[PDB]
DNA sequence: ACGCACGAAGACCAAGTCAATGCTTAGTCTAA
């Protein structure tokens, strides 16, 4: 079962790329030693081959959101929006092993390695939630195969396809946002400001003297609060395509996926919680080539069976199933 | 040797611990080293605990650990074998870069196990496949199992030397990381991309991850001189 | 019964295989997928992964392998080291612990190890055209590869999508099926190039360490 | 009353890198 979700991000999407990369004030990535350098946290870029500038094949980087991040976002959305309220309604309680399995598929609950009988595999892989995301001490094969969030760009034509050519962006989609942290003590201006500080003026004087001495020592050869740097993000408004496939899905699993897609807009993508990065709105959801996204979320006469099945599953779901899956 | 657990009774010669159960069912493989646990052997049910984060590398779901793995799971064994090379003669330390260069350029002929940890101390005793032939060395680095070919390492070193032969400022042709964590690990540098022939670039792009990891410790501006690693089995036995 | 060349084209980068990626293993996985869709998930996978349209080579000692060479890896771009992590949201777990959803008495999470361990791992991603040589039925192999969508590994996160495939009959002189894990006592005349002795499994599954045997592994393919 | 919490501890060598994409020039008449 193929799920095609068209995602447009209202706010920039920031997936931090590993590594210590530098940038200058003018915007030159990795400036030479001559000019000043400031730390930069670039976006997650994947090397892809594309026909750039009428070339036969060019390995150009493409800013994407990692597929594992999308998988974890879907899992967290399910847990925090349908699974956890359903278990709370029954006053269910989970041990550490079951909870770790449910939230990250971590086998710490029973790292011995437990055999699974064929009947047990049949029963558990049919679970509405744990079947999609395999793991735990048993560590099955999940039925969910979610792709990365490839932007609809010129370089992603051979990964996305030509079905959504109308929304492609020709130029670059990355922008550098500069951050700064200021020492609050240096911004005091009157004894009224320093009234709340227990040391009053003396504490601020000692703080400023220590800062000056540390700065002088560092210039001659403990880190203060003051810091200036930038992080690279993907510009807002770019459309993204998310491809989700479920292998041999039951009605309950598809219903759960649809519920998560309904509640997915409330969550964020990748990082940037402080700056409200990653906010997005679902534009279209496609089920096996059939559009299902109504303005009131995923609905229609062709998905009532999935919603009914998942509602029935939520009605009878208990923590004992999670414990059995986690071998706790 | 044949199995990772074989290092105990062959180079450490440690007798089995007391109070171990005896198998009396149809033989099943060890949960760590995949060694068969036949009738009449000594084992113990798995009690790894909640801090065991290597369930993905377990050989089988037998939940049984042979006495050799029970020895190899001791803290003194895990700490001592963090940067070890276990051959027939003894256990050698490959922590230094010169030792790694010697291992990946002049490997010992006998079967050996190569150890290396990516953190303070990790379970590596029971996850390393044996190296039957020195021309195909299997190295376990943290959670990564690497394949290193000494001929590929030698060819890459020759390529780097020929590319840096003329220029006075030595510069690596390929980006490498000791931790194998950088996003540019294994990618050609600017010097390699715009100063190497097509054959050299194709060879450098078509190397195994283990070869990149090894070159990250061998290939440098001043190539370390290979030297024989010291015998370490005495220290591990004394600390046990 | 016929000599074949299998070509696979990628629409997404795949995980570069650490060891040999064998055509017979992929065909067995696809056959197991077919019998799963036809019977369900209660089947024994070991009972259907040898029903492949490939004829077998048997050595003197009875050790047998499929005549299906390991996939050749030709890279259209430099390998990219892909980074992935794993973490349980500590604030979310703390909230659940407060509300009784989680039964944890421990005061603090331990990012170094345990239930709340943060882990960092890497695997390489490559753009490649997968070419391998085998002896079997063209129609059945093409039918099996028709249902294959992803190649290599890390398929849960969508690595190695198949843009297309092609199966062609080629002369025997091009390249043999021998570029695989052959048994220890295989005849020298049928081996293409140098073969180093190592430990690997001869029949799929190839990750089962209990099935591992001393085998001749091609040096120019590992 | 076995299970879980919680600090101390023990391996300990250690480099070179950090761009990946630029590209031109006027005929159609065949529905209101
Ligand atoms: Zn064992």
């Amino acid at each position: 079962m193929q799920i095609e979700v068209l995602i447009r991000n209202i706010t920039p999407i920031f997936s931090a790329a590993p590594g210590s990369y530098y940038v200058s004030l003018d915007g030159t990535i990795n400036p030479p030693q001559g000019a000043s350098r400031f730390p930069l946290t670039r976006a997650r870029t994947m090397t892809v081959v594309a026909e750039t500038g009428d070339g036969v094949a060019k390995a150009v980087p493409l800013p994407i959101v990692p597929g594992n991040t999308m998988r974890n976002l879907l899992r967290r959305t399910m847990l925090k929006d349908v699974i956890e309220p359903a278990l709370r309604d029954k006053s269910a309680q989970l041990s550490i092993g079951a909870y770790a399995t449910a939230y990250a598929g971590n086998s710490s609950g029973n790292p011995d390695g437990v055999p699974s009988s064929f009947d047990e595999i049949v029963t558990m892989r049919a679970h509405p939630f744990l079947g999609l995301f395999g793991g735990g001490p048993r560590m099955l094969q999940g039925r969910l195969m979610v792709d990365s969030l490839y932007p609809i760009h010129q370089f992603s034509q051979r990964i996305i396809g030509s079905d959504y050519i109308n929304d492609s962006i020709k130029g670059g989609i990355t922008e550098i946002v500069w951050t700064r942290r200021n020492d609050p003590i240096l911004q005091l201006g009157s004894p009224d400001d320093a009234a709340v500080i227990e040391g009053g003026a003396q504490a601020a004087n000692d703080w400023i003297t220590s800062l000056l001495a540390t700065t002088k020592a560092k210039k001659g050869k403990g880190r203060g609060l003051k810091a200036f740097n930038a992080h690279e993000v993907v510009i807002a408004g770019v459309k993204w395509l998310w491809r989700i496939n479920v292998d041999r899905p039951s009605e309950s699993q598809i219903g759960l996926i649809l519920l998560a897609l309904n509640k997915l807009a409330n969550q964020r993508i990748a990082g940037g919680h402080a700056k409200d990065y990653g906010r997005f709105v679902i534009e279209d959801v496609i089920l096996d080539g059939e559009s299902v996204w109504t303005p009131s979320g995923v609905s229609g006469q062709a998905t009532e069976q999935f919603f009914d099945a998942i509602a029935e599953a939520l009605d009878g779901m208990t923590s004992s199933e999670f414990e059995q899956f986690a071998a706790s | 040797m044949r199995y990772p657990s074989d290092v105990v009774d062959q180079v450490f010669k440690l007798p089995p611990d007391k109070g171990l159960l005896t198998w009396d069912n149809d033989p099943v493989a060890c949960s760590h080293c995949a060694r068969p646990i036949e009738k009449g052997d000594l084992y113990s049910p798995s009690s790894v605990g909640a801090f065991f984060s290597d369930t993905r590398n377990l050989a089988s779901t037998s939940r049984s650990i042979c006495w050799r793995c029970l020895i190899l799971r001791k803290k003194q064994m895990l700490n001592g074998l963090s940067y070890a090379l276990i051959t027939q003669d003894g256990v050698f330390q490959i922590s230094k870069d010169t030792n790694k260069a010697w291992l990946f350029t002049t490997p010992p002929p006998a079967p050996f196990f190569v150890m290396h940890s990516s953190s303070t101390m990790q379970h590596l005793c029971w996850r390393t496949p044996v190296t039957l032939d020195n021309r195909l060395i299997k190295v376990r680095y943290g959670n990564n199992l690497f394949v290193v070919r000494p001929e590929a390492i030698r060819e890459a070193l020759e390529i780097a030397d020929r590319m840096n032969e003329g220029q006075k400022k030595w510069q690596a042709p390929i980006f490498l990381d000791r931790k194998a964590a950088d996003s540019g690990h294994g990618a050609l540098t600017k010097a390699g991309r715009e100063h190497l022939s097509a054959a050299d670039q194709e060879f450098l792009l078509n190397i195994t991850p283990g070869e990149r990891w090894a070159l990250a410790y061998i290939m440098h501006s001043k190539r370390p001189q290979p030297e024989e690693p010291e015998c370490i089995t005495s220290k591990i036995l004394e600390k046990l | 019964m016929d000599f074949l060349k299998v070509t696979i084209n990628l629409g997404s980068p795949m995980v570069e295989p650490g060891d040999l990626f064998h055509l017979d293993a992929l065909l067995g996985a696809l056959r197991v997928s077919e019998v799963r869709a036809e019977l369900g998930d209660g089947i024994n996978p070991r009972d259907h992964h040898y029903d492949l349209p490939l004829e077998q080579y048997r050595s003197r000692s009875g050790q047998w392998v499929f005549k299906a060479s390991a996939f050749h890896i030709n890279k259209g771009a430099a390998s990219q080291n892909w980074m992935q992590t794993s973490r349980i949201n500590t604030a979310e777990a703390a909230r659940h612990r407060s509300e009784g959803f989680l039964l944890l008495r421990a005061a603090k999470p331990n990012p170094a190890g345990g239930p709340f361990k943060n882990s960092l791992y890497h695997y390489p991603l490559v753009w490649a055209t997968l070419t391998a040589y085998c002896v079997g039925d063209q129609a059945r192999i093409a039918d099996l590869l028709s249902q294959c969508r992803q190649i290599g590994g890390r398929r849960g996160v969508g690595c190695g999508r198949v843009a297309g495939f092609s199966v062609e009959v080629v002369p025997e002189v091009e390249c043999t099926w021998a570029l695989r894990a052959m048994p220890d006592d295989s005849e020298q005349s049928i081996l293409c190039g140098e073969y180093a002795l190592a430990m690997s499994a001869l029949q799929s599954p190839y990750w089962d360490r209990s099935l591992h045997k001393p085998a001749l592994v091609p040096t120019s393919l590992a």
